[PDB]
């Protein structure tokens, strides 16, 4: 069982 | 804050399911901090120099899906607690920082950035706490410099009754 990106957080 | 943040979603529960049992991610990726997800645990993964770092305790010894089948661990270090996959193509890669400073700024997985003062190698305290329940699936989430370059990776929540008054992580140096 593979772990899943699920989202992402995008930084500034 | 002076460093800000914002999510966005990629997948819901169908889709992570399935892309477990398959390991083939075909998603375009982007950001500095990718959001994961196992059966039974949520977290973060913080891409620093062209790898996707996290937390044992969370990925476990896994691979990653990714757009050509499952991604193997180039790094696995149990004491540490730290893991680490080759990023796939299309995260935003971060900078360890070195400058040294003492406020330090945690990324959650809702996308809050929150006071940190670093208190030793590789603890801080939160300047205001917050209760553990709202820290919970940001393991793996950076700690920042003003700048924005990492100091390390978020790994356990010190605290009483229910609020966290201060934080262990994974020192950049680890890495
Ligand atoms: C993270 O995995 C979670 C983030 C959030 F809940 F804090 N981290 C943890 O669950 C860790 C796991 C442990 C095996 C390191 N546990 C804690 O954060 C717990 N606090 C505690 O046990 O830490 C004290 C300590 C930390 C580091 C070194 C020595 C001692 C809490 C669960 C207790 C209330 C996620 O879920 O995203």
């Amino acid at each position: 069982g593979s772990v899943v990106i699920v989202g992402r957080i995008i930084l500034s | 804050a002076p460093i800000t943040a914002y999510s966005q979603q990629t997948r819901g529960l169908l889709g992570c399911i399935i892309t477990s049992l398959t390991g083939r991610d075909k998603n375009q990726v982007d950001g500095e901090v990718q959001v994961l997800s196992t059966a039974t645990q949520s977290f973060l993964a913080t891409c620093v120099n062209g790898v996707c770092w996290t937390v044992y305790h969370g990925a476990g010894s896994k691979t990653l899906a990714g757009p050509k089948g499952p991604i193997t661990q180039m790094y696995t270090n149990v004491d540490q607690d730290l893991v680490g996959w080759p990023a796939p193509p299309g995260a935003r890669s971060m900078t360890p920082c070195t400058c040294g400073s003492s406020d330090l700024y945690l990324v959650t997985r809702h996308a809050d950035v929150i006071p940190v003062r670093r208190r030793g190698d590789s603890r801080g305290s939160l300047l205001s706490p917050r209760p553990v329940s709202y820290l919970k699936g940001s393991s793996g989430g950076p700690l920042l410099c003003p700048s924005g370059h990492v100091v390390g990776i978020f790994r356990a929540a010190v605290c009483t009754r229910g609020v966290a008054k201060a934080v262990d992580f994974i020192p950049v140096e680890s890495m």
